[PDB]
């Protein structure tokens, strides 16, 4: 086509008569519809440098809509946006991201949209620029695929850059972040605010921040929305957002919901959902009466048996189990609904190999909680818990008496269970079966008498209130008791009786009851 | 004579059941 | 916690020292009997981890005519007979 009117345009743009301005602007926005007459503003340099200009420095709305306007109809084209770029647009986008009417913003928020993707730069220089903070500031404004575009500049510019992660947060991110969640219906904006807000989770500095606005109680509203693209993020950020929420409420709806996503053929949910459930029952007292309530029991057991030997799904259902089957309530329930759904035979089959330590960790600190209903001592004994949880317990001793290492003798993690853990859960859960005389007669048996003694000099004081406690409820047999009293047991048992917790004063004062007396 | 009788329940309180 | 309704057979011997309720906490229980033996003196105070119950209250209501002071279990169960759990 022709141009043969640029020049005569670059300086009608800067003519100081801010009327001549408008019937000049008038036709370049009208000239950049056509593709070729949009090539020949492009290749002029002098011109953009003058639409820029307009756009900061102007006090019409004809003017600022039909520049940029302009500068929205060169973002299709490559080379139209260097141009903005090496022009100095950027600084002055962001500006207008202020100025209030709703026909420029259609038009800048998009060029940016289009100028954080396609071109370089723009990324560093929006930020620079103070671009998130204007960018949030207009988050309430009543359209929705607006924020569409809004919410997803964030995402680009909050990616892998905890600069502009703090930035979101200083400005009042999360709290507004949630009250789009909260309120809207369009599927591309809560596909896009819950993607910002799961690279907004895993700096441990906006997760509370988050939790305390609201956000977990309503990100489980949409769980139940059709388009999976939309739920697994909103799982995947409760996930890693759900260690600081222990504590409030609310969250009614929130767990009779993740318990029915447990019986879901995607292996990828249930895993992001027993993680949730895990963290949200570790402290919290009517959490675990809202679980158990709505057949949290059930359903539960339920996954450890299709799981198998997938440890990262039985991880966290075992460690939601012994949450829920301690200190609340529905305790006598909970302990005794294992046993009614047929959940007791796999627990202690989790206890042999090929279950790594951190689930074992877990499952001996689970029989203490399932042994405290009485109801449950015959199966566990049958089910072969007393000669398994010996074995363990052997293991865990003949493996942390290797204090003969390095001058200082090294203590190895790496694996995840620091080794005295396990002989504190297992000498505290044979504490609770050896309740039930038959379990006296088999811990006696399998000849574990003279260790807790070798144990009951462990400066650990949880190796001692569990050790000086299995041995007073072994004490009551005679056929036991003048036994403990040869091995050991008579000098170092005689000054546990001052160590500072009350819970060593006695039981250690409980043993040397009945022994040597009359 | 009534001692090693009392502080003897109040080590079978201790564990409750 | 845990609260416990004895069955009238027991509540004879905590009506005795002086209980009022009709249900009570295993804390309770344990306490209102151990003042029994105490005052009616049941105790062998030789060696005094002992107690005594041929002809008396709790050689019917537990049904061994001398039970130890720390069997524990035994005594825990025989406690729990009597009672009806609510
Ligand atoms: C818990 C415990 O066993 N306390 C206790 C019981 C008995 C005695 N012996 C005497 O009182 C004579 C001491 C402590």
């Amino acid at each position: 086509l022709a141009t043969r009117a640029i020049p005569e345009l670059t300086k009608l743009l800067n003519d100081e008569d801010q009327v001549v301005v408008n019937k000049a602007a008038v036709m370049v926005h009208q000239l950049s519809k056509k593709e070729a007459s949009r090539h020949a503003i492009m290749r002029s340099p002098q011109m953009v440098s003058a639409i820029v200009r307009t756009m900061q420095n102007t006090n019409d709305v004809e003017t600022a809509r039909c520049t940029a306007g302009t500068l929205h109809n060169l973002s299709h084209h490559r080379e139209g946006l260097l141009a903005i770029f090496k022009s100095g647009g950027i600084p002055a986008l962001v500006k207008m991201l202020g100025s209030p009417v709703d026909s420029v913003l259609f038009y800048a928020i998009t060029t940016l949209h289009n100028l954080l993707l396609h071109q370089e730069g723009a990324k560093m220089a929006v930020r620079l620029a103070g671009g998130l903070q204007k960018m949030v500031a207009l988050l309430n404004k009543t359209n929705v695929k607006f924020l569409a575009i809004t919410t997803d500049c964030l995402q680009i510019l909050a990616y892998g850059n905890q600069e502009s992660k703090l930035i979101i947060l200083a400005s009042g991110g999360p709290q507004a972040l949630v009250n789009i969640m909260r309120t809207y219906t369009y599927e591309k904006l809560l596909w896009t605010t819950s993607r910002v807000l799961k690279v907004l989770s895993v700096c441990s500095s906006n997760k509370p921040a988050i939790v305390e606005a609201g956000g977990m109680q309503a990100l489980g509203l949409h769980l139940t929305d059709p388009s999976q693209r939309l739920v697994q993020n909103c799982l995947w950020t409760l996930r890693n957002l759900s260690d600081a929420a222990t504590k409030q409420e609310g969250m009614e709806g929130l767990l009779g919901t993740l318990v029915q996503l447990l019986g879901s053929d995607d292996i990828n949910v249930v895993t992001c959902a027993a993680g949730i459930l895990s963290n949200l029952t570790c402290n919290n007292y009517k959490n675990k009466m809202m679980v158990c309530q709505v057949g949290g029991i059930e359903a539960l057991v339920r996954t450890v048996l299709r799981a198998g030997d997938r440890e990262d799904i039985t991880e966290p259902a075992i460690c939601a189990l012994r949450h829920l089957t301690s200190r609340h309530q529905e305790a006598e329930m909970a302990q005794n609904a294992v046993r009614l759904h047929y959940g007791l035979p796999v627990v202690v089959k989790l206890l042999h190999p090929p279950s790594h330590w951190p689930l074992i960790k877990a499952t001996v600190g689970l029989i203490r909680n399932l042994a405290l209903c009485p109801a449950n001592h015959a199966p566990l004994r049958e089910q072969g818990a007393i000669p398994r949880l010996v074995q363990l317990l052997v293991r865990a001793h003949q493996d942390t008496q290797r204090r003969t290492s390095m001058g200082g003798t090294q203590q190895q993690f790496v694996e995840g269970v620091r080794m005295e853990e396990i002989v504190e859960g297992c000498t505290g859960a044979l504490h609770i079966l050896a309740r039930d005389v038959h379990n006296r007669i088999v811990i006696r048996g399998l000849n574990t008498i003279p260790l807790f003694v070798q144990l009951l000099y462990s400066p650990i004081e949880n190796i001692q209130r569990v050790a000086a406690g299995v041995l007073c409820e072994l004490a009551q047999d005679k056929e036991a008791a003048e036994a403990i009293e040869a091995e050991g047991a008579t000098a170092p048992l005689t000054e546990l009786l001052h160590s500072r917790n009350e819970g060593v004063a006695t039981y250690a004062a409980a043993v040397l009851f009945r022994m040597s007396e009359d | 004579a009534n001692d090693c009788f009392k502080a003897a329940w109040q080590c079978i309180i201790w564990l409750h059941q | 916690e845990t609260l416990v309704r004895p069955k009238p057979l027991l509540l004879k011997l905590l009506k005795s020292v002086g209980a009022q309720k009709d249900t009570y906490t295993m804390k309770e229980v344990l306490f209102y009997l151990g003042q029994y033996i105490m005052t009616k003196r049941l105790y062998d105070e030789k060696q005094q981890h002992i107690v005594y119950c041929s002809n008396d209250l709790l050689g019917d209501l537990f049904g061994v005519p001398s039970f130890s002071v720390k069997e524990h279990r035994k005594i825990y169960t025989m406690i729990y007979r009597n009672l009806v759990v609510v």
